């Protein structure tokens, strides 16, 4: 079963955690598969395999994106891997929602659920989130 | 363990309803409104949508597009003088691909609509005369397009 | 060791519990368990090479390749002009023939 | 040198087919 | 067509399939340029028109090293384009110092008899020194260049052995892995190597157009061929053709 | 070649060879991948680790980010079969 | 009936000989290496990524 | 140093005695390069006698 | 009588040893040129660069191949779907280096088999028969055309057609299974059922008809000698065969009408082959078979495997190893 | 050449000439038999197959 | 290579014309019920 | 991938592929400059998002080096991940992909 111990994920940089409701899991999976799945299926990046979505890659990024708040901030303002340049014109985001029409109907809860799905997947599948075709 | 009846959910109306795998839900398993029963997203203009419509960023982007498009349009007479038609056809579609979007987004009053229509017709004529290899008509159309875009930006 | 059911098998070195410690990589670009990196050495006891030890990577790799087929022997490959592919013993030909006949 | 054997076998089969088609027992 | 100004007047749909894209342009005039400082040769094009391979032939009761003609087995994919470099003057002479561009193209030629000889036609890392200080009819320059390997380290031979990837032994013959010496007789084919070659080119200018800053002429070149990852002895190739460049 | 001595410096260890390693080897040093590594892997051979500071066009930021990780670098002999593939080596 | 010995010998000594038979042999090697780990779970096969045979790119 | 009479050829001498000197492979019996051997080469004659 | 009338009378004559007809005017030259080119190329052709990467592959007997491994290599990948006749090459050597003979053979051969179908109909018409044998023959023609022409058209290159050799077909099948997941397409299942059922029905019909022979030879004469060319005897003494089939299985299932029996015999394999040819033609446009990878999960969310996942592992192993030097980017589009 | 868009692959006068010669030669042979056909309203028939001689 | 093209075109047009004009010569009446 | 590698700092005109033929750019059998790889068979393509970079003899090196617009990048990224591949039950992708997308 999906207990509460396995639904506990880190929210901010200090280290505080939270418990995701069972409905948030379903909403996050649905929204992720609908919006991200074309390019980020299985936790990999198709158009740039050097930057994945596995926890290790998220941890060695500059603004550090291994928690809910950093993921939401990235979705509101993307940057490069070193956090120096903005890439809002070549990546979907709220800032550039006038270019990508699929981001014009997203609320804060939607971003929270998507980030929760991304954070939750490694604890469930393990070494298959961002692993590739070998697994 | 020893004995437990499995969970049941009949079409989402007789059973749990939210079991991570239901199908044929059409909503009714979340505390939110959707665009339609066949949709996953909500309404675009809703009160809690993070994206506005017509904020400062959009206007700045469109105006930058228009200014750089004017700068790009100022190159065609040289191409026509050198009889390089492929350059004429490529310049009107390389950077200026977003000019139609910017112009249609920034036009509200009827006179702006008329100016936009005239500018679009002028550039279409310029491209046609470039692909037909006629220098005089192409040069005249390029001058007309430059003048029309300058007028439209002035009217902003 | 190479199972009798395969024809080509990778070279892998494991410890007393089954955890890999070295191998011969197929892609030498981001390998982590190469013999050069780990630094494996080989010693010989008994037989013709009694008491000798080797420490350089190439000889260790050669002996590791040889050791996945079982014990290592010295052969005379010129008297009959041997090719290099294994063959079957009289225990197999008899079975094949008489089973097909039945 | 085995190419000769292969060619001979194939041409022999073709000859057999030719003789079967054109020198055949009358069905009557 | 023949000049750049005529070529720029055609459309892509009008050139596709004709074979004009593999040709080199022509220059009209006899003037002088004289490069200032910070000049760069841009848009260089080199087109070979004859190929020959060094061999041993019999003329009359004797054998000599003669260059025999060969036929191109591939198709019109052998012209170098877009080469750029930086010009300078040392003691009144011009030096080219090639930098970038499409400066390599594989080619295969067939010798009388049936043998196929592949090679990598290139001018990579070229330094050419002239005999004068201005671009005029009669100007000449030439120098050495470096020839890389035909196949890189990621190539796999039909048995799955490569340079930086693949097997390191002949897995189809497990009976060669016994004794103090294993497959030592296959070491040459199991150990792939990648070494650089060398070449030489000589160019001469014939036409100069000052109002367009263009030059053109002929060239003669020679280099070494493919080595099959260090398993065969390379041959020697000789080529001749024309060239075009712009000093803008 | 069958035997390559410096195989551990290609990205499988804590030391990276400046003359033969691919750009992916720098992805495990934070704040260095898309800006400084691209400049490092597209310039000529270095006779020493100190030679990387003479690259024409290095902004300051790249200089101190390289100074932070200088202790993880080394410069060995150039192998042409490895140095030619430093931007894309076919691994994805 | 797996191999043709003469073709294997020539391919071993000449790294330019190629037929469809060698291609099929390589395909068989790929099948074995990528299938054995999960097809026989009782053997506890462990193959690191650096050991699995593979071509360029994909 | 390796002429045709040292390789055991028996019918080739009678072919080259009357004029045949070129082959479809691009070589000639005297030592040359052939661009277009034509119909009557060392192979056309064989195919003709066969037909 | 004009000369043209006499020529027409000879062409459509039924007195010839082999019927010519007007479809023969197309059938004979094309098939003969295809046969000649195929024999010459299979014996003595030089290696061909099939993948466009300057890596030629040998396929002729004179270059070190046996009957099993020899083939005629498809054209080069650089050519694509472009027409490549002999006169469009700079020399014959270049034509042979780029896999020229493949296009010639396949094109003249497809025209030949279409004319063969037409000729079958034409002789049926001239003899006073019913005109539906060539409809039955249309299924193998459909399959051969499907592979040889339709697959290259969909994939965009002649180099993806089936090689004219024995192990070339094995290579074709393995790569096709790796890339399109056949064996899960229902049309392939229909084709397999068609061939298996055809063999079963053929064996049943042969056994039933042969068992019900009437005694006219005694011992020292092959039973085949009892039949005379022109003898009148329906092809089964009913009581025997009918009772045998009614007792062997459920009695209500027994074909007592010969017309229906033979119609079913004709119908089954032809429909199966039609369906499998259409399956190949549709998969030529990337409409693959069923995909059930990672479809069963537990309550927590972990994946429980099935046999489809093992098939997927085999497919991955085949995929990562084919055309090793040809790809530069992650996706095999 | 190869990718150009000539009608029927015709790039020279001789090709057109030989095509014309072929169609016309067989046409003349056919005319030698069917060149006396008339359109008068008594050569027609009322049926499915033209059995009216020639 | 042009002469080969000319010969092949001649052969193809000859046989195709034979086919075309053969089917126009009152073919439906060539049946055993004439 | 040409755009990505060029942005990383590569000189995408002189790069050599594994076969020695050219990783990104090469020549068609008639001379025109085309994209490299297995896509050499599809060199006849003409699309509105790729024509602005074509000259009278194929792709233009000067335009490619320093005149590529972000909208072309967006179009290419969108089209690469929506290729016409899929299965009967509408999974989408190559035949060895997992069940995440629903697209044919
Ligand atoms: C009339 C047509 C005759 C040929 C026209 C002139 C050819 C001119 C020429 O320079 O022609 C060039 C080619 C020569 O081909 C060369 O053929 C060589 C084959 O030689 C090989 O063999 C040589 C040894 O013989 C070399 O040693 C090396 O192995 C090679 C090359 O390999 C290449 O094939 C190519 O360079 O000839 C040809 O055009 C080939 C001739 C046509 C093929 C014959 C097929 C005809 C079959 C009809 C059967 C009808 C039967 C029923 C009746
Ligand atoms: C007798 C055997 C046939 C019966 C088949 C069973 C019927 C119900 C199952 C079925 O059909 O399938 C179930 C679907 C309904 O299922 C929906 O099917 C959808 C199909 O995806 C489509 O929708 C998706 C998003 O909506 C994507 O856009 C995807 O690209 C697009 O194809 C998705 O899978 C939905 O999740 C799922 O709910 O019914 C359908 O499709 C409804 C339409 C069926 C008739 C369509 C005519 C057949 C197609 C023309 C012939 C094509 C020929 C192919 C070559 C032969
Ligand atoms: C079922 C019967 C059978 C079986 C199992 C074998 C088995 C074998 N034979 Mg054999 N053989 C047989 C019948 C059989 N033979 C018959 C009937 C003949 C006569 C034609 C031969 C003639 C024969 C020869 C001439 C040779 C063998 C050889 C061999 C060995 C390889 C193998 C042990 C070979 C061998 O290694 O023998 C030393 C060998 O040279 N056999
Ligand atoms: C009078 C007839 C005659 C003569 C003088 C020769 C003479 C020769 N033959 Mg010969 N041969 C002949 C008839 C003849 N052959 C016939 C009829 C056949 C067919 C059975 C052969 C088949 C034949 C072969 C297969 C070979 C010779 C070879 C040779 C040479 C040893 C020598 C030049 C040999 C040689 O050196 O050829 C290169 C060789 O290998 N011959
Ligand atoms: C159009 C016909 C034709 C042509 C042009 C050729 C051409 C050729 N043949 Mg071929 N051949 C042919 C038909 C033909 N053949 C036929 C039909 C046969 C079957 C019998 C053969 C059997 C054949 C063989 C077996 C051989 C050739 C060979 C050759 C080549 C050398 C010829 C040679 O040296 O002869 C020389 C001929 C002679 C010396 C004959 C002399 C004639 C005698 C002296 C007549 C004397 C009696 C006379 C009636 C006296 C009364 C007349 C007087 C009153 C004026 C040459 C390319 C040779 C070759 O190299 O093949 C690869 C070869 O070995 N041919
Ligand atoms: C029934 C006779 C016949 C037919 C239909 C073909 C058909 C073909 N041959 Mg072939 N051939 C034949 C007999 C025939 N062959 C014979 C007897 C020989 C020996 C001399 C050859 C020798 C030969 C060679 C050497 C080559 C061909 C080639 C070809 C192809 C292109 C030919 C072309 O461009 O024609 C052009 C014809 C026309 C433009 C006239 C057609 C006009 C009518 C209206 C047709 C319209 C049909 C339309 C689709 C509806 C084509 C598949 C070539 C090939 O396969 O290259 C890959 C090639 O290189 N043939
Ligand atoms: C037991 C397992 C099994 C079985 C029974 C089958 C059965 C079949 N598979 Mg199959 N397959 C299997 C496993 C199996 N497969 C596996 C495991 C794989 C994955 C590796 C495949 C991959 C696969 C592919 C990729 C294809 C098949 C195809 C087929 C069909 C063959 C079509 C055919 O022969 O008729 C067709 C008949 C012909 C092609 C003959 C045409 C004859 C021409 C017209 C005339 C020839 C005349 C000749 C040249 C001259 C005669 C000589 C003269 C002297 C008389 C058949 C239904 C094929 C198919 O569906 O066909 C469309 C196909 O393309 N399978
Ligand atoms: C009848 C006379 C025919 C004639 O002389 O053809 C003249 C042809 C010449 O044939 C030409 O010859 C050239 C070189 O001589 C090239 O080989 C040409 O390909 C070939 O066509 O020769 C014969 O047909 C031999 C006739 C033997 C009697
Ligand atoms: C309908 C059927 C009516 C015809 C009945 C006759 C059927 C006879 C069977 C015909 C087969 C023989 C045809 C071979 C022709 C051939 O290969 O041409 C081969 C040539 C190609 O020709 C190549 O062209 C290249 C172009 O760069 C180069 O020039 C090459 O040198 C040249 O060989 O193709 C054509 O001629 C196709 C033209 C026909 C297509 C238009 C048909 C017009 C009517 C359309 C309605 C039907 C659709
Ligand atoms: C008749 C049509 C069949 C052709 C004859 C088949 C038999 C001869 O074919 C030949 O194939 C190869 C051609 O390179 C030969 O291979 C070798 O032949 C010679 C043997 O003396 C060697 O000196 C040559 O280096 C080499 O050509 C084979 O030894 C032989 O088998
Ligand atoms: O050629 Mn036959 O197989 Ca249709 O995918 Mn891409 O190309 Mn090649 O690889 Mn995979
Ligand atoms: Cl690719
Ligand atoms: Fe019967």
């Amino acid at each position: 079963d999906l207990d509460e111990a396995t639904r506990t994920v880190v929210t901010d940089s200090s280290g505080n955690t939270t418990v995701l409701t069972p409905e948030q899991v379903k909403r996050g999976k649905r929204l992720f598969n609908a919006t991200c799945g074309a390019c980020h299926t299985g936790g990999i990046t198709k158009t740039n395999p050097n930057v994945g979505l596995d926890p290790e890659a998220l941890s060695l990024a500059t603004p550090r994106r291994d928690n809910i708040s950093a993921l939401v901030d990235y979705l509101k303002n993307p940057t490069t891997y070193d956090g120096l340049e903005s890439i809002a014109e070549i990546h979907p985001s709220i800032k550039s929602a006038d270019i990508y029409p699929r981001m014009r109907s997203l609320t804060d809860e939607d971003l929270y659920s998507i980030a929760g799905h991304i954070m939750l997947q490694p604890k469930i599948v393990a070494e298959k989130w961002g692993g590739g075709k070998i697994y | 363990a020893a004995g437990e009846s499995p969970r049941f959910s009949v079409f989402g109306v007789i059973g749990d309803g939210t079991s991570y795998s239901e199908g044929a839900a059409y909503g009714s398993d979340q505390s939110a409104e959707t665009y339609s029963p066949y949709s996953v997203y909500g309404k675009v203009g809703s009160k809690d949508a993070l994206f506005e419509a017509g904020n400062a960023g959009e206007i700045a982007r469109k105006k930058g597009y228009i200014v750089e498009s004017q700068k790009r349009l100022k190159n065609l007479p040289g191409y026509v003088e050198k009889k390089q038609w492929f350059n004429v056809k490529d310049e009107l579609t390389r950077y200026m691909y977003e000019t139609r979007g910017a112009v249609r987004g920034l036009a509200q009053t009827p006179e702006q609509k008329k100016l936009a229509k005239a500018f679009f017709q002028a550039i279409e004529e310029a491209s046609l005369q470039a692909t037909l290899k006629n220098g005089d008509k192409c040069a005249a159309a390029s001058a007309d397009s430059i003048k029309l875009l300058d007028q439209f930006y002035a009217s902003l | 060791r190479m199972p009798a059911f395969f024809e080509t098998f990778p070279v892998i070195l494991v410890d007393k519990d089954g955890i890999i410690r070295a191998d011969i990589p197929f892609r030498r670009a981001e390998s982590k368990y190469s013999i050069e990196q780990v630094g494996v050495t080989v010693d010989f006891y008994g037989g013709k090479l009694n008491g000798q030890t080797f420490k350089d990577a190439p000889t260790v790799k050669k002996f590791a390749r040889k050791a996945q087929l079982g014990e290592v022997f010295e052969f005379d490959r010129t008297s009959l002009e041997s090719d290099g592919v294994f063959r079957s013993s009289p225990r197999g030909w008899y079975t094949f023939g008489h089973a097909n006949f039945a | 040198m085995e190419a000769l054997v292969y060619t001979f076998l194939l041409i022999g089969t073709l000859m057999v087919i030719f003789f079967a088609v054109f020198f055949r027992d009358t069905p009557r | 067509a023949i000049t750049k100004s005529e070529l720029n007047q055609l459309s892509y749909l009008q050139v596709k399939g004709t074979g004009l894209a593999n040709r080199c342009s022509e220059v009209i005039g006899e003037d002088t340029i004289t490069p200032k400082s910070g000049a760069r040769l841009v848009d260089m094009c080199i087109e070979p028109k004859a190929w020959a391979v060094e061999e041993e032939i019999g003329k009359a009761g004797k054998t000599e090293k003669k260059f025999v003609n060969s036929k191109v087995m591939t198709r019109q994919t052998y012209t170098l384009e877009g080469i750029e470099g930086s010009l300078k003057t040392d003691g009144g002479k011009i030096v080219f110092t090639e930098e970038e561009g499409i400066d390599y193209a594989p080619t295969t030629v067939q010798l009388p008899g049936g043998e196929r000889v592949p090679f990598l036609f290139t001018v990579k890392e070229l330094v050419a020194t002239g005999n004068g200080g201005a671009f005029k009819p009669g100007f000449q320059m030439g120098g050495d260049f470096s020839v890389p390997s035909y196949r890189t380290g990621l190539f796999l031979d039909p048995k799955g052995r490569g340079g930086v990837t693949g097997y390191d032994m002949a897995v189809a013959l497990p009976g060669l892995q016994s004794g103090e010496e294993g497959d030592a007789e296959l070491f040459k084919e199991n150990n792939k190597t990648f070494e650089v070659g060398n070449g030489r080119i000589e160019m001469e200018v014939n036409k100069v157009n000052a109002e367009e800053s263009e030059i053109g002429g002929v060239f003669v070149a020679s280099q070494s061929g493919d080595t099959d990852m260090g398993s065969k002895v390379p041959k020697k190739i000789l080529t001749k053709g024309i060239f075009y460049a712009k000093i803008q | 070649v069958v035997d390559y001595e410096n195989v551990a410096l290609l990205g499988g260890s804590q030391t990276v060879d400046l003359n033969n390693a691919n750009v992916r080897a720098y992805l495990r040093m934070p704040g260095m991948y898309p800006a400084a590594a691209g400049k490092i892997v597209t310039h000529g051979p270095y006779k020493s680790v100190a030679d990387v500071y003479n690259i024409p066009g290095l902004t300051n930021a790249e200089k101190e980010v390289i100074k932070k990780y200088e202790s993880r670098f080394t410069a060995k002999a150039v192998a042409p079969e490895y140095a030619i593939d430093r931007i894309n080596n076919g691994l994805y | 009936a797996y191999d043709f010995v003469s073709q294997e010998l020539r391919a071993a000594e000449d790294p330019e000989f190629e037929t469809f038979y060698t291609k099929n042999i390589l395909l068989n090697e790929g099948i074995r290496s990528w299938m054995a780990a999960q097809d026989q779970p009782h053997e506890n096969f462990v193959f690191p990524e650096e050991v699995l045979p593979r071509g360029n790119a994909l | 140093l390796n002429p045709m009479w040292r390789q055991g050829m028996f019918v080739m001498p009678f072919m080259t005695r009357l004029g045949i000197t070129d082959s479809w492979g691009g070589w000639s019996i005297t030592g040359e390069s052939v661009s277009n051997p034509g119909l009557w080469s060392f192979e056309g004659v064989a195919l003709s006698h066969i037909v | 009588v004009s000369l043209w009338e006499r020529f027409c009378a000879w062409i459509t004559s039924t007195e010839n040893r082999l019927y010519i007809g007007w479809f023969g005017c197309l059938m004979f030259p094309t098939l003969l040129t295809a046969t000649s080119c195929f024999i010459i190329a299979f014996i003595a052709a030089p290696p061909v660069d099939i993948d466009g990467i300057r890596e030629p592959v040998a396929g002729s007997l004179l270059y070190g191949n046996n009957i099993i491994s020899g083939a005629v290599i498809p054209s080069s990948n650089a050519i694509g779907m472009h027409f490549y006749p002999i006169w469009e090459a700079a020399s014959v050597d270049e034509w042979l280096y780029n896999g020229g003979p493949y296009q010639l053979i396949v094109l003249h051969f497809l025209l030949g088999v279409a004319s063969y179908m037409g000729r079958e109909w034409e002789l049926s018409y001239r003899l006073g028969m019913r005109p539906w044998i060539f409809v039955a023959f249309s299924a193998p023609v459909a399959a051969a055309s499907a592979v040889f022409l339709v697959y290259p058209i969909g994939q965009g290159s002649f180099s993806d057609g089936m090689p004219l050799g024995i192990s070339g077909t094995f290579n074709f099948m393995l790569v096709f299974q790796a890339e399109h997941n056949i064996l899960m397409h229902p049309f392939h299942m229909a084709g397999v059922a068609g061939v298996f059922g055809g063999s079963l029905f053929s064996a049943m019909h042969g056994s039933l008809v042969t068992s019900s022979l009437i005694r006219e030879t005694t011992e020292n004469e092959s039973t085949n000698y009892g039949y005379k060319f022109g003898q009148e005897e329906e092809t089964y003494n009913i009581v025997a065969a009918h009772g045998y089939f009614g007792r062997l299985i459920f009695q209500y299932a027994s074909f007592n009408n010969s017309r229906a029996l033979h119609f079913f015999l004709a119908l089954w394999p032809v429909l199966g082959i039609w369906l499998t040819a259409m399956g190949i033609s549709t998969m030529a446009f990337n409409l693959n078979g069923f995909n059930f990878n990672q479809s069963v999960v537990d309550s927590q969310g972990r994946v429980i495997n099935t046999w489809a996942d093992i098939i997927n592992r085999a497919d991955l192993g085949m995929e990562v190893m084919h055309e090793r030097n040809a790809h530069n980017f992650p996706l095999d589009l | 050449t190869e990718g150009t868009n000539e009608w029927f692959g015709v790039d020279d006068i001789r090709v057109l000439a030989v095509l014309f010669i072929g169609h016309y030669f067989i046409l003349s042979l056919w005319l030698g038999q069917y060149g006396n056909a008339t359109e008068d309203d008594d050569a027609d028939f009322f049926g499915e197959i033209d059995y009216t001689g020639s | 290579m042009l002469t080969l093209k000319i010969l092949v075109y001649t052969t193809v047009i000859f046989f195709v014309s034979l086919f075309i004009f053969g089917f126009l010569s009152s073919d439906p009446s060539r049946n055993p019920n004439r | 991938f040409l755009v990505r590698d060029q942005r990383l700092g590569a000189n995408v005109s002189s790069a050599q592929g594994p076969t020695g033929l050219g990783k990104y750019l090469m020549r068609s059998p008639s001379g025109e400059i085309i994209f490299g790889g297995e896509t050499m068979r599809f060199w006849d393509l003409r699309a509105p998002w790729v024509e602005p970079l074509r000259g009278p003899n194929g792709l233009d090196i000067n335009k490619i080096k320093n005149d590529i617009q972000p909208w072309q990048e967006r179009r290419a990224a969108e089209y690469m991940t929506h290729a016409p591949l899929g299965s009967l039950n509408s999974v989408g992708g190559v035949a060895t992909e997992i069940n995440s997308v629903n697209y044919v």
